[PDB]
């Protein structure tokens, strides 16, 4: 019995533990997602992968999931574990609401899920979860918020982040061009369009190959909208014409 | 073709196969015996050989035929202990069905339940998948005779002429050649064909003390084992 | 290699290797024979004296299972005692549940199933004892059964286990045991054990004889001392 | 019910063997209301098994054009693309044997675009 | 007794799960199958072949009804199919007991996929070796779905699986559209199954299932013979 074991919990002579490292190498491929916020409303942009000619296009959502009245999250990596994790945190939020009769703050929910995710890396002898995902939300404590998770277990707040295969270039371009406390929910969309244009190899940015979700605040609604395909095309062509004009200036 | 522990337990090899199950199929042939089953118009026959190499051994307790139920009969091949255990499980399952549902169990449901039980062994990596085969015969209302076969991999099916053992291939070929002619089938014809199949596959010209025959028919659905005298009667009637 | 470390790995040719190793562990035991008469059975064991320090009657290899059932073992003593205990508990349980002495055809089967349960999984090892069960009843005659560690049990007219099993059965077959009453069988059992195990192999040994049949009204017990004395006195005449 | 269709087929075969066409046309007219009462597969196979036997004999001036047109109409009503396309091919082949100028040209050009896709 | 309690599926140095790939390779060697939907219902077609005339072709079935309006076909290993069928039946039963309504198709697909995924992370087990196609008709719009040993699933208009699935998909690309009827769908399904079929196709080597807003059922051999004729 000890001959067939794989020992998926022990350390290594060099200090690190291999399984979480291999999972992070696995999350490298398979998708591209990013999130940005600077004022009322926060936006998530995702790169659709299944773009074959024969898809029925149901469920009104591809990679964006709703977790509460004011919580949404994307995901990258193996999709089945994504289904598991989303279902797992949904009832966490609901049981908090049942006990306290108050919407759950984002930070506590993220910490709870991260604790569950880390439990598998210390004891049990099971394969870890190969999924990393973002969180966007709003609450009365700190307004609007964005956070990022990790198969290792840790997390952290952010202002603009990317997770997909070309995350390095996206992060460099983001830190090169951003302003603190001025970007309204009109310039952030253009910034995301330009970043996606740079990262993906396919030019002309076919509107069916991207997905955009935005969160905005109302008197008592906190409406989440998934803007349709009838509004992406003019945004893209506006980006194209302004880029052509700027290049022609030089 | 192999990488890791695929040769020692039941996990997929790189090509998509698994060997710990197809080893049991050749473990079947260790006994060195063959059994044949034939289905007729209104009857079903099971025939097998028996070998007693020593006089000290008591020849009355070497039968491979077993009475699973007053209406359902079976024959086994392969390792003896595993076959006995499967017989025990089948008896218990039939009795439980009778207790629970209040009417007799169909043969196909019994075969399916046995196969489903056997399929688990090739799913988990701590058990060994029981290298013994299974043949059942029975009578069903509005259907007549039924002959079913079950294997260690969990694959059950319903046949019209079956052979299990060392000489499976050529016996099936001979049975196919005989059945393609599409002639009428009665009791005597079915028994004669079943006996002659084994006789010509092994080329023995044996005696009435080296085979066993079981029969079921729609006149007394009780499973019965032929006595040596009437076996000799069929044997001499076969030789004009 | 490595196919012969667990009890859950079929070798490429399709057979289990640990059970064969248990067999080879059995073949080094001393010897034990048992033959049935017109109205009972007779067991016989030759027991080697390792050194003069030990006392007569030590570590008897002729166990008494139930009030009318006897056992003779060969192999590793510890496993044999465990099997004797489990059979004894099972027989008592049967008597309590139903209400009469258990027949052999059921007790032997249950013990065989329990032994066979230890040859599938990798968490336990196969047993290493081969044994014989004997009995006599007024309504069923004499019964003799033999069980091996692989989990197989057959009925016999006479059998032998140990090192020189085949040599013993050679002179066993010469006898016409089908006829005589087992009052004169004791002399021939003594004769047949004194004609094996040359004095070159070992210096001294001793004889252990059991008895059951209608002569004892169903009870099973050791032979009286004077009868064994006369039996060995007769058997010494093979020096001619 | 099915025995009626079997007998219809056998009678059609016998009439074809005899060597006349008026009765065959009458048979084709006879069952058109009946057909909307059975399975689609049987209806299609009977339509084909009657049309082929009617056409592969010899010329009758009155009856070798309107039958194909009404079969086209029925296939269009039933919404079966392959059936109507095969019958269009048969009809455009049939126009030529009557020495027709244009109706055997525009039909083929119209069918080319559909077949090429 | 006890099991092993350690996963047999682990991550490779290149960030890939090997066992799932081997299970997919085993799936790729199964019997071919095709599935189509066009504006009125769904058609599932599969090919069956007995080794010799001795086998009884009417004793077992490939297409199996979960309930009155859900159908399911498979490609891959044989014995593993029945376990999934039985589990799906159970799940539909609990759903109907709780809600007093027939289960929607999407919920059943999600639950079955969850089971199949959970079966690749626990200890001392190996993943299933089949790929499934599920069809249904609820609230007018027909639905078609395909599962995966890894647990993922997709929604399709037309799909081919089994041997030479790439050729089937390419063939369906140049033929299928969004406006046909069940009869033409059957015709094109048989046509595309004829690409890799045997020499002679008989009315018993093929199993066909149809779902419309009247319910799921399995075609009897008579009308299968009728459809095979007058085509090809």
């Amino acid at each position: 019995s000890r001959r067939y074991d794989s020992r998926t919990t022990i350390f290594s002579p060099e200090g690190r533990l291999y399984q979480v490292e291999y999972a992070m190498e696995a999350i490298g491929h398979a998708g591209t997602c990013l999130g940005i916020l600077a004022n009322d409303g926060v936006l998530l942009a995702a790169e659709r992968r299944n773009i074959h000619k024969l898809l029925d296009e149901v469920f009104f959502s591809e990679k964006i999931y709703k977790l509460n009245e004011d919580m949404a999250c994307s995901v990258a990596g193996i999709t089945s574990d994504a289904n598991v994790l989303t279902n797992e945190l949904r009832l966490i939020a609901q049981r908090y609401l049942l006990q306290y009769q108050e919407p759950i703050p984002c930070e506590q929910l993220v910490t709870a899920l991260c604790d569950i995710k880390q439990a598998y890396t210390q004891f049990g002898g099971k394969r870890p979860f190969g999924v990393s995902l973002l969180y966007i939300g709003w609450d009365k404590h700190y307004g609007f918020q964005l956070y990022q998770s990790d198969p290792s277990g840790n997390y952290g707040g952010w202002k603009a982040t990317c997770i997909g295969n070309n995350s390095a270039a996206a992060v460099s371009m983001l830190k090169q061009d951003y302003k603190e406390g001025e970007m309204t929910l009109k310039s952030a969309l253009a910034l995301a369009i330009k970043v996606l244009n740079k990262t993906m190899d396919v030019s002309k940015l076919s509107a069916e190959k991207v997905e955009i979700a935005t969160l905005t605040r109302e008197n008592g609604k906190t409406v989440i909208r998934v803007l349709k395909q009838k509004e992406v095309e003019q945004l893209i062509k506006k980006h194209e014409e302004e880029e052509a004009k700027a290049e022609r200036e030089k | 073709s192999s990488a890791g522990f695929d040769r020692h337990i039941t996990i997929f090899s790189p090509e998509g196969r698994l060997y710990q199950v197809e080893y049991a199929f050749k473990a079947i042939n260790q006994g060195g015996l063959t059994s044949v089953a034939v289905r007729g118009k209104d009857c079903a026959v099971i025939v097998t050989q028996k070998k007693v190499p020593d006089k000290l051994l008591d020849s009355s307790t070497v039968t491979h035929l077993f009475k699973i139920t007053e209406n359902i009969g079976c024959v086994m091949t392969g390792m003896t202990a595993d076959s006995r255990s499967q017989v025990q499980r089948a008896r218990y399952e039939a009795a439980n069905w009778k207790y629970k549902y209040g009417y007799e169990i169909p043969v196909d449901m019994l075969c399916k339940r046995i196969a489903d039980i056997s399929q688990v062994y090739t799913q988990n990596a701590e058990m060994r998948p029981l290298g013994c085969c299974m043949i059942l015969i029975g009578i069903d209302e509005e259907q007549g005779p039924q002959v079913y076969k079950c294997d260690p991999a969990g694959y059950y099916c319903g046949f019209k002429a079956t052979a299990a053992g060392v000489k499976q291939t050529e016996s099936t070929s001979f049975l196919e050649k005989k059945v393609k002619k599409k002639f009428d089938w009665t009791f005597e014809q079915t028994v004669e064909t079943a006996i002659t199949c084994l006789s010509t596959v092994l080329s023995i010209d044996f005696k009435p003390s080296e085979i066993e025959v079981g029969v079921v028919t729609v006149e007394n659905p009780k499973f019965r084992i032929l006595t040596e005298a009437e076996i000799d009667a069929h044997l001499v009637a076969l030789a004009e | 290699t490595g196919y012969d470390l667990s009890a859950s790995t079929f070798s490429p040719d399709g057979r289990v290797f640990q059970v064969e190793y248990a067999m080879k562990a059995v073949e080094n035991s001393s010897t034990a024979i048992g033959i049935r008469c017109k109205d009972g059975v007779v067991f016989g064991v030759e027991k080697l004296v390792l050194s003069k320090l030990y006392e007569e009657g030590s570590n008897k290899r002729l166990f008494n299972v139930d009030r009318h059932v006897g056992m003779a073992v060969a192999g590793l003593l510890a496993d044999a005692r465990s099997l004797a205990d489990i059979a004894r508990e099972e027989a008592s349980n049967f008597r309590s549940n139903f209400g009469y002495n258990i027949p052999l055809k059921h007790l032997a089967d249950r013990v065989a199933m329990y032994v066979h349960a230890y040859t599938l999984y990798s968490a336990v090892r196969p047993f290493g004892c081969s044994f014989m069960l004997g009995s006599y009843s007024v309504n069923d005659g004499a019964q003799l059964y033999m069980i091996d560690p692989s989990g197989v049990s057959y009925g016999y007219w006479g059998c032998a286990i140990g090192k020189a099993r085949q040599a013993a059965k050679t002179e066993i077959e010469k006898l016409q045991m089908k006829e005589m009453t087992c009052r004169d069988i004791v002399k021939e059992v003594a004769k047949i054990i004194y004609i094996v195990h040359d004095e070159v192999k070992d210096k001294a040994f001793e004889l252990e004889l059991s008895w059951v049949g209608e002569l004892t009204n169903g009870r099973h017990e050791i032979v009286p001392k004077d009868i064994r004395e006369e039996a060995e006195k007769y058997a010494k005449e093979s020096l001619k | 019910v099915q025995v009626k269709e079997q007998s219809i087929l056998e009678l059609g075969s016998l009439l074809a063997k005899t060597g006349q066409a008026a009765e065959l046309g009458g048979l084709l007219k006879y069952v058109r209301p009946f057909l909307n009462s059975i399975s689609k597969a049987k209806a299609a196979r009977l339509v084909r098994s009657l049309l082929d036997l009617f056409l592969d004999m010899e010329a009758a001036t009155g009856q070798e054009v309107e039958l194909c047109l009404e079969c086209i109409e029925w296939a269009k009503s039933e919404k079966r693309t392959f059936l109507r396309q095969a019958l269009e091919a048969r009809l455009v082949s049939l126009y030529f044997d009557t020495k027709r100028y244009q109706e055997a040209l525009h039909l083929g050009s119209q069918l080319l675009r559909e077949l090429k896709k | 007794e006890r099991g092993y309690s350690f996963s047999l599926t682990t991550f490779s140095p290149s960030g890939k799960l090997v066992q799932i790939e081997y299970a997919l390779a085993a799936v790729a060697g199964g019997a071919p199958s095709v599935g189509i939907k066009a504006a009125n219902g769904v058609v599932l077609a599969t090919e069956k072949k007995q080794k010799s005339i001795l086998y009884d072709e009417r004793s077992v079935h490939k297409v199996e009804p979960i309930t009155k309006h859900i159908g399911l076909v498979y490609s891959g290993m044989g014995p593993d199919y029945r376990v999934l069928v039985h589990r799906a039946r159970k799940l539909a039963q609990q759903y109907y007991l709780v809600y007093q309504e027939p289960i929607p198709t999407a919920q059943l697909v999600q639950r079955v996929a969850s089971v199949m995924q959970e079966y690749t992370q626990s200890g001392g087990v190996r993943p299933f070796g089949v790929s499934l196609l599920i069809c249904g008709w609820n609230e007018g719009r027909p639905y078609l779905f395909q599962s995966d040993p890894s647990g993922a699933y997709f929604a399709w208009k037309a799909t081919a699986m089994g041997k030479n699935y790439v050729n089937g998909k390419t063939f369906l690309e140049k033929r299928y559209n969004e406006d046909l009827e069940l009869e033409d769908a059957i015709h094109t399904a048989i046509l595309t199954l004829k690409e890799s079929f045997e020499g002679q196709m008989t009315e018993d080597n093929i199993e066909v299932g149809i779902c419309n807003e009247a319910g799921f059922r399995r075609l009897t051999p008579t009308e299968v013979k009728d459809y095979l004729a007058a085509i090809a």
